[PDB]
């Protein structure tokens, strides 16, 4: 990750402020199952995933958004130490979870267009700029651990 | 292999864009430019400035190879056929790059679909991009 | 595309190969688990130690595949059907980790073939194995 | 950036000593400019550059290669601060030259290949790795000064 000027950190700020977590989260996750399906590997326990609509309706894949959402969430108030703050987790995506980093990467890449999508016109080029960075950071942070 | 499902979704959204084609176009790039600066390495000619008319010109130029591969979703290779030999043997364009600009297009399209960029529109949408880059690539070597 | 000349080179230097073939492709996957660590996320039911039988397992399918694909160089699609639908279907294996087997292809290629290792078949070794990883991919999304 | 264990030191330090840097120089950008033809566009001026062989005969491609690898071995002398050893260097191949990055990670695998082709065996899997690390580690290196 890159370098977050305090103007750039309270464009960010600013905008997570205005963000249903919960809803965000399951739309991230859900979007992720259907635009790369090869995602899908790690969730066959949740049920049916054999449409757009049955994975964007699917309640385990919004509870999964959720947790997951909460932590980048958490995130954001440590954008000075996400290394420290990604730690454990990092090693459990590796050690336990086996996903490839490169989930983490998509992941954040849906993520910017789920804002987009929800904001509109509010998420200007700058303010994309500024969540590109900390959501590679983010991605970077969660795959340190791994070996 | 864009799905006969992806044709109609990409000819909708597209067809929704309309005439703002060439103005999405534009903010793509300053989408491009700001968040992923190395593409820049590739307009060092250019008064990338805010607004400036090259970027403006350049964004209509693109948007209009969209409308054309969207027109000719079934036969894309032979359609931009001339755009790939540009990008092959002129440009030499970093195959990487495409995938920049397809994100900030997808996310160009997001801000401005609200009601069109539906989860399956937004697959059919991301598909189309990188079949797009596929052919403008398909030259290089 | 693969020229008439890339298919020569490739004919010529997996000829070459022949019967080591499995070796190789199992130096191939050690070489690719130690240097792109996040490679072993895919295998965590293997024993991934140097000289697993394991790996020397699967070197030998990957390697089996590849002399298929070479074999039908002109019809890599159907050759390669049921193995594009395992790994789309089934194992699915993020697109990016092919470019990263294939890299550890060429350095075991080099590393064995001094003579047959030239620019121009590096060159047509790179191109086969981005249209093999094409395949494998295609039936994704 | 890098990590090194003592040992993928050693195996790095022990291997460059082999190393003719002008003869390995010449046939890693050689290969770069064979392998992936677009990176010619930085060459014009380098005379012909038309076939595998007019490439890894041109003596300015030559003369470049050994220009390349001599920076990149004063690197290898400064495994611990490769931003600091880099930061001119990155700074004249963005504003300068406009090289993308990208570029910096397709010379860093065509070394790799060459060392595998020129030293067979002994370019082990473990001795890979650690090379592989340094690559990434180089290529990073040079492309932070960008903007
Ligand atoms: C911003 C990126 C991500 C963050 C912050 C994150 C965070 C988390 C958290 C907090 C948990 C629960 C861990 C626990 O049990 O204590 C978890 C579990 C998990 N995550 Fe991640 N995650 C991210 C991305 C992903 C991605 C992209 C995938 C796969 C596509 C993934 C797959 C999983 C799975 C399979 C589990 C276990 C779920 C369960 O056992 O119910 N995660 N993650
Ligand atoms: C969806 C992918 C793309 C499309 C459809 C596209 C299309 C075009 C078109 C229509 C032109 C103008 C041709 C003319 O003047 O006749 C062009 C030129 C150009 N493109 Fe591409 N492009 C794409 C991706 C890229 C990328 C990713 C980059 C670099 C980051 C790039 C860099 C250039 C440059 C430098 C020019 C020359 C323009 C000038 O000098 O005015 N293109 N492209
Ligand atoms: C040139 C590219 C590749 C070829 C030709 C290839 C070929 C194969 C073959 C022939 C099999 C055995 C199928 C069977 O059991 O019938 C297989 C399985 C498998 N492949 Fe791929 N593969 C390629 C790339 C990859 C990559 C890049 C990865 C991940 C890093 C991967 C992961 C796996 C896994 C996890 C299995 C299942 C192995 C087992 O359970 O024993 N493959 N592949
Ligand atoms: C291992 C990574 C690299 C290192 C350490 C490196 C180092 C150098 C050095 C020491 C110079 C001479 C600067 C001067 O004129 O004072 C230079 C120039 C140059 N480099 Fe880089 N380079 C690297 C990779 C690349 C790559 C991958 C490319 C493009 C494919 C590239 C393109 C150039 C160009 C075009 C010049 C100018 C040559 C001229 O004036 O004709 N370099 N580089």
């Amino acid at each position: 990750m890159v370098h977050l000027t305090p103007e750039e950190k309270s464009a960010v700020t600013a905008l997570w402020g205005k963000v249903n977590v919960d809803e965000v989260g399951g739309e991230a996750l859900g979007r992720l199952l259907v635009v790369y399906p090869w995602t899908q590997r790690f969730f066959e326990s949740f049920g049916d995933l054999s449409t757009p609509d049955a994975v964007m309706g699917n309640p385990k894949v919004k509870a999964h958004g959720k947790k997951v959402l909460g932590a980048f969430s958490d995130g954001l108030a440590h954008l000075d130490n996400l290394k420290g703050t990604f730690a454990t987790l990092s090693e459990l995506h590796c050690d336990k979870l086996h996903v490839d980093p490169e989930n983490f990467r998509l992941l954040g890449n849906v993520l910017v267009c789920v804002l987009a999508h929800h904001f509109g016109k509010e998420f200007t080029p700058p303010v994309q700029a500024a969540y590109q960075k900390v959501v590679a950071g983010v991605a970077n942070a969660l795959a340190h651990k791994y070996h | 292999v864009l799905s006969p499902a992806d044709k109609t979704n990409v000819k909708a959204a597209w067809g929704k864009v309309g005439a703002h084609a060439g103005e999405y176009g534009a903010e793509a790039l300053e989408r491009m430019f700001l968040s992923f600066p190395t593409t820049k390495t590739y307009f060092p000619h250019f008064d990338l400035s805010h607004g400036s008319a090259q970027v403006k010109g350049h964004g209509k130029k693109v948007a209009d190879a969209l409308t054309n591969a969207v027109a000719h979703v079934d036969d894309m290779p032979n359609a931009l056929s001339a755009l790939s030999d540009l990008h092959a043997h002129k440009l030499r364009v970093d195959p990487v790059n495409f995938k920049l600009l397809s994100h900030c297009l997808l996310v160009t399209l997001a801000a401005h679909l609200p009601a069109e960029f539906t989860p399956a529109v937004h697959a059919s949408l991301d598909k189309f991009l990188a079949s797009v880059s596929t052919v403008l690539t398909s030259k290089y070597r």
